[PDB]
């Protein structure tokens, strides 16, 4: 049910990482100060690859055309994206980042 | 938003209707008539900026924005409707369903993530009296009565029309037409003599402000409007004169019209009676672009009976559609085309000079100001923008 | 502000003549010829960005601004004259003199309390030598005199001429008239084997800066202008050369002409003697808007009788306006239209490069920049604008 | 610089792409065929939004910014060739040399101190493979092969083609090229049924998304480019459904073209074979200005002998030109010019909404933005700009 | 008949505007500058407006359909679009109370 | 092969002198404060005289267009000038400005 990320430590807050899953699309985690969270790392709006934007407090910006989703809830915070982002659940146990394998 | 906000700023009245260049949206606007759109045969037409297009399916019409999301073409540049329910992009074959606008299918790749996850703007399409109406707003459509004028929705009344489009902004055509003095330009109108009209030549105004018209907000329908009451207290001009000497004089035919005009949001002109005693004129001007609208005129006749309709039928096709809605409202069309220049520049809101009689379209202006239902914008027509 | 300041900060010797895209305000500028406008016979122009119309009533000439005060229209669209003295504006009737464009009647409501309080703009009209000049200015207009080149009002001097428009704006116009160097364009024209021309294909300056013009800002009649005078210290060219070798030559003719060529505010050229020994040429470069003007060309000619005048007349039809007016002067047509695009961004008035005989050219642009009686604006033809 | 900051500041990818609307400075950009311009006959075209002339001399080509240095005219308003290697402008007759541009003499005044102190624009111009091409950059010029697709200038290489002015910005017709799913509007041409062509409805991807392209970064000759290789692990539509039902298939010919597909800076599509399995194209979208580029169509096909190349070109003439080059291609220019309106604006690069098969263009973006020579502006029109 | 009683000068505040409505005859608009009474017709003379329903602004009305104004101790034009000048009508305080005139004051018998 | 121009103290500090000669080019002699500097007096991109132009620091602005050179390198400081003007070193002793006769 779960996937290992990465030690709590490797994450300096405000950075991103791309999770790629064999057989499956990638997913993004998102440390946001001693918080971290996880959603499909593909931007809804096309193909590009959100672990590769800038993410200012809890909202990522799409490198391709500048939309953005709040990291916590996938919904959208700035155009042209519509479509919430799908959200995996996140947990950290024994100062390691685990993501759940399928979406809240 | 779409005016200079020093000039917005002089405007204190009406800012709003001065910054509605390109008409106001989550209003229904009639752009065809029924007739003209036929079974699986989609048709293209621009409103409010936006680029559509209206196809019936099992006699039911549906509407879907003419602009495929992929790269932003037009899918009426090659329609291809491979199945009853869809419409597929001639460039890579994006599919969509009529009735909700999902990409529901992609024919050059089946397996693609966008599939099912994205969907193509879609708005609300009704039919009544013969004229095809469209909802060019978001979220469910209120009743079509509240964008319609009192008695146009009448069982009983027959509604016979044309359409075809003016280049001026819509407002200059509104104005026109509920301008009270603006009767001038009707003068020397082949249906004034043709038709034995009574016609004055303007209005010498009387009684307070107020009473200039009836401002409706209290109608059960919801529908928002002003009455033309100018001839109330007025006197009604029948010789013009300059200098003390008759210049002109207005019509002293026997059939009474026009006694009963007011003006509704979206944008749609009732003049009652008219152009018979026993008939109503009902039209709207529908903006296109910034530049022009849609003349959208009819006429109603109470008919009870299919002979009545017939009968009226041709009256209209002989006398009724080229004796008044062409020989009577030809003048109008030149005659808003002839503001253009002056408003053109947005400057025209502000060095206006008007008169007693245009209290009335000052009343329009507020009402339109404060009761449209939302601004367009040209971020409504390329893609709503707004940052985090 | 016509023009981007970043732009003007650059020009600093003729900054304001860079900024006067729509011409110059507060100068007479003929429009037409005197047989062109009958009595009661309402002609329109535009002057300056200006929609105007000109009438003649009682044989005397009245310009009004064709655009009623109250909702902008042109009255031109359908004029409307019912009295002698006035005219009714076609859509609601406001009715103005021609005589002091006072707003004296509304035949749409003869109560109205607009009526005896507003006017519109009118400007001073004046006949001279058979051509209608325009004062496009505020308040008392200065004697004609003022903007005429000398001569051109002498009591004998008969004038001729052709007026059309020219899609260029009015500035490249004249300063292709005064260059001295252009001459070259002209080396092929009927009229130099035709009459026998001596014209040269160029000239090579002599002498100082100061010695190749005459500044003329102290005659009596406060005319400005400026006088070409390469050719007194300069030698003509008469034999073109690449890599020394001769590849053409002048024009050898005995007929000298030209050889007193002179600018004058607001923008009018004279070229004496020309075409011929025996008379001189007059041409008006008149502001119409930013990218038009018109091609005001003149040909004066002493005539001591009515014998004379038709002599000329005769030669004129015949000789002159053919072989002249046309068979020389179209190529200074197509020049002009040739500059439009490296100065229609304003971009050319930074980068263009110029050489020796352009001195002229700078003597009147600073000339123009400093006597100038005031910039046009587009605020003037909207209408001026002032917050408190 | 020419599009607005607020969308390339969104555009973090590719926006030094997003603002090349006039293309890429220093790179070789084809214009015309050799066979086009013969000796002494100097030509027109626009490059990149530079006006430009180009001449044989001896055989040699020569090219000129085509605006005099002097007023801005276009010399070739009167082309004054007066000796073999100058060029003399129509206006005031300063003359350059082909060579080098330099201002070396100037008829209207042999005296002035600009001869020999100025420089009209050059640009280097080479002729390959029967083409024309020119170097529209600053200093010395790279070797053509850096900007030419591989094999394009083999030694037994025939080169055959066509050229057209087409209504669409050139990146609009790049994307079109290289786009792997837009093979969907070529369903029908008659090429896919006359030369019994497989060709699939679109493709399935396979493999990750670094899988599917193969960029370029440098050759022995500096080329940058993207290989399409949706094909390698990818599965070819050949059945096209919608809601499972089949509504289209792809077409079973035995000829399988097309086996790669690259594009190249400055922006030319290498498709091989095409349209045959013995030939290769090779098309060039040169921008003329920010609306327009040239479609340089071309087929490459080895010949051995003067009898091999003969019998191509009758094959050419005959069926390659007329079925492919525009019974196939043709489908190509209406799908560029459907995609203006939603980039006229700049608004589509942010709004457009890409699926898996643009990871090429995405590619040809990111390399584009990479290693492109230079950014054409304007200012490089208009003369570069900067204030110190 | 001469002067019209308006209202007591308590009853308006300082900066403040009151129209006059009279029988027969165009309104009046009364402004009150700081401790002085000053009044002009009520109708902006570029149009229909109720400089009554515009802004006050130190001596300065500004009207509420375009912005255009006047000043209204001389009744001259502040701000475009107005060009017309307004009728003027004297105003006198007797015993607290506010007087306007009935007829605009001239350029007749008065300063040169 | 010099050429005495005037006392230092003929010129205010940032101010232009013309100085002409006979059978050639006339040159500008620049006042940068306390420093004199030289060059040909005729724009590269046209007529102008840049002594009538507007000094600030080392940098002449040419009257004409707004072109601009450093008048101690000669080299086009603002478009629209591109051609190089022609440098004459300054030297000045015992209270006189002295220029090259010729270009350097
Ligand atoms: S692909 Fe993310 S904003 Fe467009
Ligand atoms: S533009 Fe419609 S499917 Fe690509
Ligand atoms: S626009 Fe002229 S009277 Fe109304
Ligand atoms: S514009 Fe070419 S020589 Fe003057
Ligand atoms: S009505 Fe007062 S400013 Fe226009
Ligand atoms: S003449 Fe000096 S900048 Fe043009
Ligand atoms: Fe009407
Ligand atoms: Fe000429
Ligand atoms: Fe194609």
């Amino acid at each position: 049910i779960w996937l290992k990320v990465c030690a709590a430590s490797d994450m300096q807050p405000g950075t991103i990482r791309r999770v790629n899953r064999v057989g499956a699309a990638p997913l993004a985690v998102y440390r946001v100060g001693d918080q971290f969270y996880a959603t499909e790392d593909t931007c809804t709006h096309g193909i590009a690859s959100l672990s590769e934007g800038t993410l200012d407090g809890d909202v990522i910006e799409c490198p391709f055309h500048g939309g953005a989703f709040n990291v916590c809830t996938g919904m959208p915070a700035s155009s042209p994206c519509t479509v919430p982002l799908g959200v995996f659940e996140v947990e950290v146990k024994e100062g390691e980042v685990y993501v759940a394998g399928e979406k809240k | 938003a779409n005016v200079d906000e020093a000039i917005l700023k002089r405007v204190k009245g009406w800012a709003p209707y001065v910054d509605a260049k390109l008409g106001f949206r989550n209003h229904w606007y009639p752009v065809m008539f029924s007739k003209e759109i036929n079974e699986g045969e989609p048709k293209t037409l621009k409103l409010l900026g936006e680029n559509l297009l209206v196809n019936r399916i099992d006699g039911k019409l549906y509407c879907l924005k003419d602009r495929c999301l992929h790269r932003g073409v037009q899918l009426s540049v090659k329609v291809e409707c491979k199945t009853k329910s869809t419409i597929t992009c001639w460039y890579h074959a994006w599919t969509y369903r009529w009735e909700d606008g999902v990409l529901c299918d992609i024919l050059t790749n089946p397996t693609s993530a966008q599939i099912g996850r994205q969907k193509l703007k879609t708005y609300p399409v009704q039919e009544a009296k013969g004229c095809v109406f469209i909802y060019l707003g978001d979220g469910d459509p209120p009743p079509l009565a509240r964008d319609t004028p009192p008695n146009f929705l009448d069982d009983d009344m027959e509604i016979l029309g044309k359409n075809q489009i003016i280049k001026s902004n819509w407002r200059l055509a509104v104005e026109n037409g509920f301008d009270p003095s603006h009767i001038y330009i009707h003068k020397d109108s082949i249906l004034v003599k043709d038709n034995d009209l009574a016609l004055p030549l303007g209005f010498a105004p009387g009684g307070d402000r107020k009473q200039q018209t009836r401002v409706v907000d209290d109608d059960v329908v919801g529908r928002k409007g002003v009455y033309d009451l100018i001839g109330e207290h007025g006197v009604p001009v029948f010789e013009g004169t300059i200098g003390g000497e008759v210049v002109r004089e207005g019509a002293y035919g026997e059939k009474i019209v026009a006694n009963d005009v007011s003006i509704w949001l979206p944008g749609v002109l009732k003049v009652n009676p008219f152009p018979n005693p026993d008939m109503m004129q009902f039209e709207w001007y529908v903006p296109i672009d910034e530049n022009t609208h849609y003349y959208f005129q009819t006429l109603g006749k109470p008919c009870a009976n299919d002979e009545e309709r017939k009968k009226y039928e041709q009256e209209f096709e002989s006398k009724w559609k080229p004796m008044a809605l062409e020989g009577f409202n030809n003048d109008d069309i030149w005659a808003r085309e002839a503001m253009v220049d002056f408003y053109a520049d947005d400057k025209g809101w502000v060095n206006e000079i008007l008169f007693e009689s245009d209290e009335a379209i000052v009343a329009w202006r507020k009402l339109a100001s404060e009761h449209n239902q939302g601004i367009q914008t040209q971020a409504h027509v390329s893609g709503l923008e707004h940052h985090h």
